[PDB]
RNA sequence: ACGGGGAAUCAGGGUUCGAUUCCGGAGAGGGAGCCUGAGAAACGGCUACCACAUCCAAGGAAGGCAGCAGGCGCGCAAAUUACCCACUCCCGACCCGGGGAGGUAGUGACGAAAAAUAACAAUACAGGACUCUUUCGAGGCCCUGUAAUUGGAAUGAGUCCACUUUAAAUCCUUUAACGAGGAUCCAUUGGAGGGCAAGUCUGGUGCCAGCAGCCGCGGUAAUUCCAGCUCCAAUAGCGUAUAUUAAAGUUGCUGCAGUUAAAAAGCUCGUAGUUGGAUCUUGGGAGCGGCCGU
């Protein structure tokens, strides 16, 4: 006995055919629309949706006015709605199926650090997350899959300890500053 | 096991403690006492996981060791004296006084009480005895043998015994009307009018109980607590009353207390 | 059986030293360039489409 | 440039403390001492430095916050004794035996096979 | 199935249970005339001393000597043709080495040339046979 | 074959596993018998016999790790003779003592989550929108791709003052000062005939050596070997062996078959088993939202 969890769970399921030409061809465009570093990046995504798509397949066939389908209905809008994937006015637990995987790389901060302006590339957005460089409301985040919520979407900015914000010069600068003056006397 | 067991495991430990999972292995084993293993809260529990007045397992030994505790008015020195339904938890340096009473939910409502209502209680009286010289005797859910009791108490119904001499004051008769809380099963926490006593000979009795808002459940004769005469409870109610709104009901009564409030 | 010839073509094939080679890119990088050859670059080209590895 | 704002206050009657959660704000430093947080409650809460004892910190990633725990006596007394004999040991006012538990079970189970008071006349 | 009646849940039972018997991955898992005839014991992998080294010709259509050997297990004493695998590496094999001899791939079926050599050699004397082949150890002698 | 809670796979059914931290049972080398006690047929109690083995001055004495460490053996197969009662709790005559229970480190690619290995410029230069020009070409408002061409921005791995952590530490977090251009601080593992994403490429071998789960390849132009280059797949992982689940509507309750592919007893009787015809309460009343529903 040891005062322990042991709880866990995979967040990917592995393709079912490992060498799909079609499917190599979507997943391979959805990493470089999105700036992902491998399918584990995508298949997770998948895997999210499958789950949220799942827990609306088994609701809609559930007795109308149900009291656990009425009360697990808004929760699973309410968890989407949120996170700013489907509509305020939408919510409607039929429209949770008409969702798709690029409705939530949308919603990833890798891609809405590139969207709001503060990167030039997906690819640099990743850089400048996995280098703490910005923060949601005075928090550096440090990790590009924080999926971002509605309210807390217009609170996305540089760190003040990076110098793209208001904040000190890093290390390359920092040596320039002892060859300027130290080339002068 | 070849004799009684003297652990208890926090995974085995029973659910309205609510004692967390990643803390330690054990969980706090009640000492034998007036009340049940499970149907209890050991002192330790109150003092530090719902008071938080202690935070460690030796600071809630040296609160209770300069008896400051004194459970229905006579102290306890026990972290793991258990202290189970109605009885009167008296912090008396602090100057607050607890009932033990249900919440809604399976937890124990901490519930704050007037010093005048921490002097009596109320007991369930669990069976009638004749003594060895036609003393009649009561038993009480609390384990109070009161003797010489009121003729018209019968082993269904419930006593008002005082802290001070323990002896019976007034009673609540088990009849139809009378306020009833639910000290068991999956009401454990309800308040409501007594509407049907039903008899089964042989298995058990189940009482139908209508809620103030005339949500009606039934509950097995074993799980009554009668509380008050009429729609009048003796005691003082936690926040809510026993009402129990439903988890439609429970998310939007939660959301406009962030919504109103902001 | 002959168990003389044992490992004879292994032993006896003419060793090319392995060439110099400029380190590669890992992870989103060698996926990143992955995209920019399959997706952006390249026309739509006339007739049936050549292989990652068209060599003729 | 450190702020403490402490949180979550509770007064022991029944512990003779004023016990809270110290919440501090040092944006671009290190990990403050407790030596710097005891101080700034000492004219915050109006307490002598030696009936503050500040431990259990947690520094939230970013880099500008911790959360930690802190209680304040009555006297140095009730301080000494209804308290954890390894917080005390931080301010030097309670010195541990130096000898390991490997030490004392030998010497446990060497007392265990001699009987009298002879005992004390095998070991050391 | 056949019998349909709503109270008729033993024969439905019963002939499934019985006519089981007639697959031959059930009757080969569940009686253990299997287990007692496999050279591993339900093993994945097992360790054996090298007597011989035999040259297996292979199979008509592919002329070729399949270069395996009889090993000796350590925990049965049952001897086994195991398959050395690559171009060389029986060359890294001598008599008396407790080489670690896995399955061959179909579970206790002869594969592809070689005739009744079920097994083949993953490690010599605790160093794998392919870093042996690659050249990043040495066979310690 | 300890049982159960459960576990894996899973359309709907199922199939398989559950020694394993929670619950219950059992046992302490094999049996057996007892003492004390509220509670034991107790084994960190005892007494016997058997097996095993210990010290002996040879008379005797002593033992029981399926506790935590560790050793040997067995093997395909599994960790430190570390620290500590501070936490969780338990026991005691007890606020004080004790606890290899437990906790904390070590070992740990059993496994599960997050997640680096660059980024953005400049120019060569190669495309595509686009005014133009038949084309060739230039503009370039939009950028699009990649070079041992150059450029200055970055932050981490690591060395590591000090705090925080904690029983004391470690690690995380926090922070100084350092710390990246072939950013040599260099990502593997399997593959490239088909199934199955990826070379009719060179050089060697010549039914040899080897490959190859299967089909096949190798007989001197080898898309299959052995290598070089290029390329593909998954990626801090990937291959292999074996058990098992889906695939398997190839166990068929859902849901398979039985003329000829495997398969209807030679035939009839017959008891369990399974399965069994139709038939017995409907017609109105009386209010309800706009002939109609309640």
């Amino acid at each position: 006995p040891v005062a322990r969890s042991w709880v866990c769970r995979k967040t990917y399921v592995t393709p079912r055919r490992p060498f799909e030409k079609s499917r190599l061809d979507q997943e391979l465009k959805l990493i470089g629309e999105y700036g992902l570093r491998n399918k584990r990046e995508v298949w997770r995504v998948k895997f999210t949706l499958a789950k949220i798509r799942k827990a609306a397949r088994e609701l809609l066939t559930l007795d109308e006015k149900d009291p656990r389908r009425l009360f697990e209905g808004n929760a699973l809008l309410r968890r989407l709605v949120r996170i700013g994937v489907l509509d305020e006015g939408k919510m409607k637990l039929d429209y949770i199926l008409g969702l798709k995987i690029e409705d939530f790389l949308e919603r990833r901060l890798q891609t809405q650090v590139f969207k709001l302006g503060l990167a030039k590339s997906i690819h640099h957005a990743r850089v400048l997350i996995r280098q703490r460089h910005i923060r949601v409301r005075k928090q550096v985040v440090n990790i590009p899959s924080f999926i971002v919520r509605l309210d807390s979407q217009k609170h996305i900015d540089f760190s003040l300890r990076s110098p793209y914000g208001g904040g000190r010069p890093g290390r390359v600068k920092r040596k320039n500053a002892k060859k300027g003056q130290g080339g002068a006397g | 096991a070849r004799g009684p067991k003297k652990h208890l495991k926090r995974v085995a430990a029973p659910k309205h403690w609510m004692l967390d999972k990643l803390t330690s292995v054990f969980a706090p084993r009640p000492s034998t006492g007036p009340h049940k293993l499970r149907e209890c809260l050991p002192l330790i529990i109150f003092l530090r996981n719902k008071l938080k007045y202690a935070l460690t397992g030796d600071e809630v030994k040296k609160i209770c060791m300069q008896r400051f505790i004194k459970i229905d008015g006579k102290v306890r020195a026990d972290i793991t004296y258990p202290a189970g339904f109605m009885d009167v938890i008296s912090i008396d340096k602090t100057g607050e006084n607890f009932r033990l009473i249900y919440d809604t939910k399976g937890r124990f409502a901490v519930h704050r009480i007037t010093p005048e209502e921490a002097k009596y209680k109320l007991c369930k009286v669990r069976k009638i005895f004749v003594g060895t010289k036609g003393i009649p005797h009561l038993v009480t859910h609390d384990a109070r043998t009161i003797r010489y009791p009121d003729p018209l108490i019968k082993m269904n119904d419930t006593i008002q015994i005082d802290l001070e001499t323990g002896k019976i004051t007034d009673f609540i008769k088990f009849d139809t009307g009378n306020l009833c809380m639910v000290t068991g099963g999956a009401n454990l926490g309800r308040i409501g009018v007594i509407t049907n006593r039903e008899r089964h000979p042989g298995s058990f009795d189940v009482v139908h109980v209508k809620d103030a808002n005339g949500n009606s459940f039934a509950t097995r004769l074993s799980n009554i607590f009668v509380i008050g005469k009429g729609n009048k409870p003796w005691i003082s109610l936690p926040r809510g009353k026993g009402i129990r709104l439903t988890i439609a009901e429970e998310r939007d009564k939660r959301l406009a207390a962030k919504q109103s409030s902001g | 059986g002959s168990l003389a010839r044992v490992g004879k073509v292994r032993g006896q094939t003419l060793k090319v030293a392995k060439q110099e080679k400029k380190k590669k890119r890992t992870g989103r990088a060698k996926r990143r360039m992955q995209y920019n050859r399959r997706f952006v670059n390249v026309v739509p080209t006339f007739g049936k489409k050549k292989g990652p590895n068209a060599n003729s | 440039t450190v702020t403490i704002r402490t949180r979550k206050f509770m007064t022991n009657r029944l512990l003779q403390r004023k016990q809270m959660v110290i919440d501090v704000l040092h944006p671009g430093k290190a990990t403050v001492p407790k030596t710097e947080i005891r101080e700034k409650l000492a004219k915050m809460y109006k307490t002598t430095p030696d009936v503050i004892f500040v431990f259990g910190f947690r520094t939230h990633f970013g880099g500008g916050k911790t959360t930690g725990f802190g209680m304040i006596y009555d006297s140095l007394d009730y301080a000494k004794k209804n308290e954890p004999k390894h917080r005390l040991a931080r301010h030097g006012l309670y010195e541990k035996k130096k000898t390991s538990r490997k030490q004392r079970k030998e010497r446990k189970n060497r007392m265990k096979k001699v009987r009298g008071t002879a005992k004390a006349n095998v070991g050391a | 199935g056949k019998c349909r009646g709503l109270r008729t849940a033993r024969k439905l039972r019963s002939h499934r249970r019985d006519q089981k018997w007639h697959d031959k991955q059930y009757k080969k898992a569940h009686l253990g005339t299997a287990l007692k005839a496999n050279p591993f014991g339900g093993a994945s992998h097992a360790k054996g001393i090298v007597l011989e080294k035999v040259g297996v010709e292979a199979k008509q259509p592919n002329s070729a000597i399949r270069k395996c050997v009889r090993v000796q297990l350590i925990k049965n004493g049952k001897k086994i043709t195991a398959f050395v695998p690559n171009d060389g590496c029986l060359n890294f094999i001598e008599e008396n080495d407790e080489v670690l001899v896995a399955g061959f791939g179909r579970k206790g079926h002869a594969v592809g040339d070689i005739p009744g050599v079920r097994f083949k050699v993953v490690k010599v004397a605790n160093v794998s046979l392919l870093a042996l082949y690659k050249g990043k150890k040495e066979r310690p002698r």
